RNA sequence: GAUGGGGAAGCUCCGUUUCAAAGGCCUGAUUUUAUGCAGGCCACCAUCGAAAGGGAAUCCGGUUAAGAUUCCGGAACCUGG
RNA sequence: GCUUGUGACGGCCCGUGAAAAUCCACAGGAAGGAAUAGUUUUCAUGCCAGGUCGUACUGAUAACCGCAGCAGGUCUCCAAG
RNA sequence: UUGACAUUGUGAAGAGACAUAGUUUCUUUACUUAUUCAAUGAAGCGGAGCUGGAUCCACGUUCUAGCAUUCAAGGUCCCAUUCGGGGCUGAUCCGGGUU
């Protein structure tokens, strides 16, 4: 096995930062939001920072990645998409 | 139980 | 007949330059708005030997205009340029040694080096090593400048053309006898396969037209 | 020099490793006296423009 | 406020680093982008011949806007009316209707049988030979016509994304004093108006620098 | 040696970063017009090509008919979390 | 003394004698952080894991090529009196 | 290597024919818009400044192997003061041509 890459496990992959889950979710800010309260997802504060951040200290909204993935998957997203169409 | 497209829900939290 | 060097040469193939150990192809910088209006200081950080030049290579460092960061120059070295020695580039740089300045600011009799056949492809004449162009003269109404090359040929070139100011370093070379065919094999080693020749005569008829007799 | 500790790859001091003890002595001189020419020079300068 | 000072940037040659500028005129742009540009520029650089440099005169504001007034009154009936209207023709077993004349082969039928009472040509047509004679037609018949800017205009006329023609045929007795009064007022501003500027050639003009290179010729050889 | 492009009747050829809209990142309650994403930053090109070039880190003892810096016993080291 | 590694030097060139992955350091300071409590996983110790393929033997006057168990040909390391 | 035709456009000046109202042929001289060559990080091009100094210049860079990067400090209008947030300037304006 050859050498791994740094940042890639552990804190750099148990969080995503807003501005990313926003990204991958393709959504407006306000959109992921209304989602994120709707669905209960809350923000979380990693133990190592700097780990999660690549070393930044700037202060950063974090949520878990596997409950963005969960998020994906809510019909309420299609919905949303559905209300731009007709918009 | 298993997937039959390549896009999946499956619905577990 | 068959085909012979003379033509076989063109294919490529075994007749390409040598060019691993080259530091780099040697050319000013690129004609930008500060040489066009004032001018800009780099830094001489090296001159360093380039395999199959006869001249030596200065490095020179100078600061990017519009980005944090350094911008490194290869230029051919003329004589006296030195390790540390601030060099000016631009339409109002002074008249010293290793300076590159535009044709129409020097006046006549200034001998000139790498000097631009047009204004922007970054130095095309008098490159090899003890050669230099001499400003002959100004036609200020076509904007053009009239400079003796090398070879005794006079030229009329545009006055935006850019030179550095001085003699190529490294004169001299030519005058010392080689004195061994190992001398030659090493000299045309780093150049290309042109080395060593046969005469067309010593060939016979099918190779050479001059073959036979 | 991944394993090893910050102390062994440093020296206590401005440009410690990658720069000498006389390099950055130089270079202290010469940003300092090239300053004082500086302010010198904008003084000079700012007269003669004045009394030109 | 002693804690602050003030530090002045030189932003001139072998000075600091240049400031974030406006840069738009220099962008490399998408290759579409560059050629509709080209395109337009060439247009304009290159002389007109009459029968095309006639469709830059169109109907101004005030007079369009009436136009399009009196028009939107006679905009066709939709499908979903039309549904409407079916199922009320089968209780029974409906009035005339009045609508805008479109289709481009329709109305170059009714202009040539003089059934037109007002035509509307779009200037936006490409190809521009679809409609390139149809205001020769439309004089050769004694048709009154307008060229107007917008095909899409046209095309919410007659609930189409475009249309290159809108003809005006029978209109209410409440719409037939506008109808006239519009014709006289079409006729004094378009079609007298223009009739002698529309047989020139045009698209006489050279770009700024060449104009500007012009200007200062011009100047060097009137004034030392 | 592909792609973007350009040649060639065509099998295919050139070229290797150009001639391309060639993709990543940050901030946001954007003074809110009320269920429609706003403001910015940085930039150059796939892939293949060395068991003698570059390169993270292991040793000793014992053991088999035939294995061995790989197994057993003991003692270490590197990489990632 | 032999072999080998290494150091500081000296001679030679119209010959001045690879690239990249990768690792560290510096300059800078967006920021973050303590009083009855913070900081520091570049100090020590403690926890977990490390996939796939190759690995026998010959390497030659008999295990390779030369129609052969052919006096031919075939790269290299160690080396006692 | 030489010549013809097509690609092939727009002006002005001087000569020809309708028998001294402009429809075209022949020379001269311009222009750009087709076509062609080159470069770039398509960054500073062209014109103008009741811009300043003295037709020309930026008087924002020349003893020195230093440094120059976080929407730029400052000036000045607002905000609802609160960790700070916006606008003009700092850094003139216009263009339908990246050079
Ligand atoms: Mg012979
Ligand atoms: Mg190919
Ligand atoms: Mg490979
Ligand atoms: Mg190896
Ligand atoms: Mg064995
Ligand atoms: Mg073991
Ligand atoms: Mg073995
Ligand atoms: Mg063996
Ligand atoms: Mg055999
Ligand atoms: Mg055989």
């Amino acid at each position: 096995m050859r050498i791994k890459k740094k940042n890639t496990r552990g804190n750099a992959r148990n969080f995503i930062t807003r501005s990313q889950a926003v990204r991958k979710l393709q959504v407006s800010l306000a959109d992921f939001r209304r989602l994120c309260i709707f669905k209960g997802i809350y923000p979380r504060e990693p133990r190592n920072k700097k780990k999660a951040n690549k070393g930044s200290t700037a202060p950063t909204t974090f949520y878990y990645a596997k409950d963005i993935q969960y998020l994906m998957h809510e019909p309420v997203l299609a919905k949303f998409r559905e209300h731009k169409t007709f918009a | 139980k298993k997937s039959t497209t390549s896009w999946s829900t499956a619905s577990v939290r | 007949g068959r085909v012979i060097r003379n033509q076989r040469k063109g294919a490529g193939s075994i007749f390409t330059s040598h060019t691993r150990l080259r530091q780099g192809a040697a050319k000013l910088r690129t004609l930008d708005y500060a040489e066009r209006h004032g001018y800009i200081r780099g830094i001489v950080k090296q001159i360093v030997h380039d395999s199959g030049r006869g001249a030596p290579l200065a490095k020179v460092v100078f600061r990017d205009p519009y980005k944090y960061r350094l911008r490194e120059e290869i230029f051919i070295a003329n004589e006296g340029v030195h390790t540390g020695q601030f060099i000016y580039a631009g339409k109002k740089a002074s008249l010293n040694v290793g300076n590159v300045l535009p044709l129409g600011s020097v006046p006549e009799g200034t001998i000139v080096s790498n000097v631009e056949e047009k204004p922007g492809d970054r130095g095309a004449l008098a490159r090899a090593s003890g050669n230099y162009v001499i400003i002959i003269g100004h036609n200020p109404d076509e904007n053009k400048t009239r400079v003796r090359l090398p070879s005794g040929a006079k030229k009329v070139i545009s006055s935006d053309a850019r030179g550095v100011i001085g003699v190529i370093a490294g004169g001299g070379r030519v005058d010392k006898p080689l004195l061994k065919a190992g001398r030659a094999f090493h000299k045309y080693r780093l150049k290309r396969n042109s080395w060593p020749k046969t005469r067309g005569v010593a060939m016979n008829p099918v190779d050479h037209p001059h073959g036979g007799g | 020099y991944a394993t090893v500790s910050k102390t062994h790859k440093t020296v206590s001091r401005a440009y410690g490793g990658s720069r000498c003890a006389n390099c950055v002595k130089e270079r202290i001189i010469r940003a300092f006296l090239i300053e004082e020419q500086k302010i010198v020079k904008k003084v000079v300068k700012e007269q003669t423009e004045a009394a030109k | 406020n002693p804690l602050t000072h003030s530090t002045p940037k030189n932003f001139g040659i072998g000075q600091a680093v240049q400031p974030k500028r406006n840069l738009s005129r220099y962008v490399k742009w998408p290759e579409y982008v560059r050629v509709q540009r080209q395109k337009k520029i060439l247009s304009i650089r290159l002389k007109v011949p009459p029968t095309i440099a006639q469709f830059q005169y169109t109907l101004d504001r005030n007079t369009a806007a009436e136009t399009f007034k009196l028009f939107n009154k006679y905009r066709p009936e939709t499908a979903a009316e039309k549904k409407e209207r079916l199922t009320k023709e089968a209780a029974a077993v409906s009035p005339k209707p009045y609508a805008v004349k479109y289709g481009l082969n329709h109305v170059v039928a009714l202009i040539e049988n003089k059934k037109a009472k007002l035509v509307l040509i779009a200037n936006d047509v490409d190809p521009i030979e679809l409609v390139v004679f149809l205001p020769a037609l439309c004089k050769k018949m004694g048709v009154p016509y307008a060229i107007v800017k917008g095909k899409a205009r046209l095309g919410t006329l007659v609930n189409q994304k475009t249309s290159a023609v809108a003809a005006l045929t029978e209109v209410r007795a409440e719409d037939e004093a506008a109808l006239a009064k519009l014709v006289s007022t079409i006729d004094a501003n378009f079609a007298d108006k223009y009739d002698e500027v529309k047989k020139h050639w045009g698209g006489g003009i050279l770009g700024n620098k060449a104009q500007a290179k012009m200007d200062k010729r011009a100047k060097n050889s009137d004034s030392a």
